[PDB]
């Protein structure tokens, strides 16, 4: 589980980047 | 082709000032995607604000229990799934609003993380069948 405090948005951050790459979603970032 | 653009879910803001950042790349992101889909021809519309509350308050139920997993893998498909999900009922309701159209859904999903936002665009099968 996430059991650590920045675990969620790493865990989601790392999704968007792939499915932005291995899925071919459209991706932006500040 | 009818093409309903969610109103995008940001998940996780430590502070409100955070989630409206997160909300205005997320929106000029879906904003640059709705410009080129009607130079492909297609009308773009939107969800009403009950509906997009709905989402929002699914899908970060779903993405919030999939931190559970125990791996990345496992995380991945856990949301992967539920953004399935909400693009599949997306379209049911745009189709019930617009019965004489076919219809595709777009979703978008924002984070912030380590003071940045990361946004994406998750096409539905339909718009995927169309831009082929």
């Amino acid at each position: 589980k996430c059991n650590t405090a920045t675990c969620a948005t790493q865990r989601l951050a790392n999704f968007l980047v792939h499915s932005s790459n291995n899925f071919g979603a459209i991706l932006s970032s500040t | 082709l009818i093409v309903a653009v969610a109103s995008p879910v940001v998940v996780a803001a430590h502070s409100p000032e955070d989630e409206e950042r997160a909300e205005k790349e997320a929106e000029r992101l879906r904003r640059r995607f709705a410009e080129e889909l009607r130079k492909k021809g297609f009308e773009v519309v939107e969800l009403d604000e009950e509906t997009d509350e709905e989402l929002r308050r699914w899908l970060t139920k779903a993405i919030r229990e999939a931190t559970q997993a125990p791996t990345q893998e496992e995380f991945n498909q856990a949301v992967a799934e539920a953004i399935e999900k909400a693009l599949e009922r997306i379209e049911e309701i745009a189709r019930r609003r617009h019965p004489d159209r076919e219809v595709a859904a777009v979703l978008t999903v924002a984070v912030v993380h380590d003071g940045e936002v990361i946004a994406t665009i998750f096409a539905s099968p339909r718009l995927r069948e169309a831009l082929k």
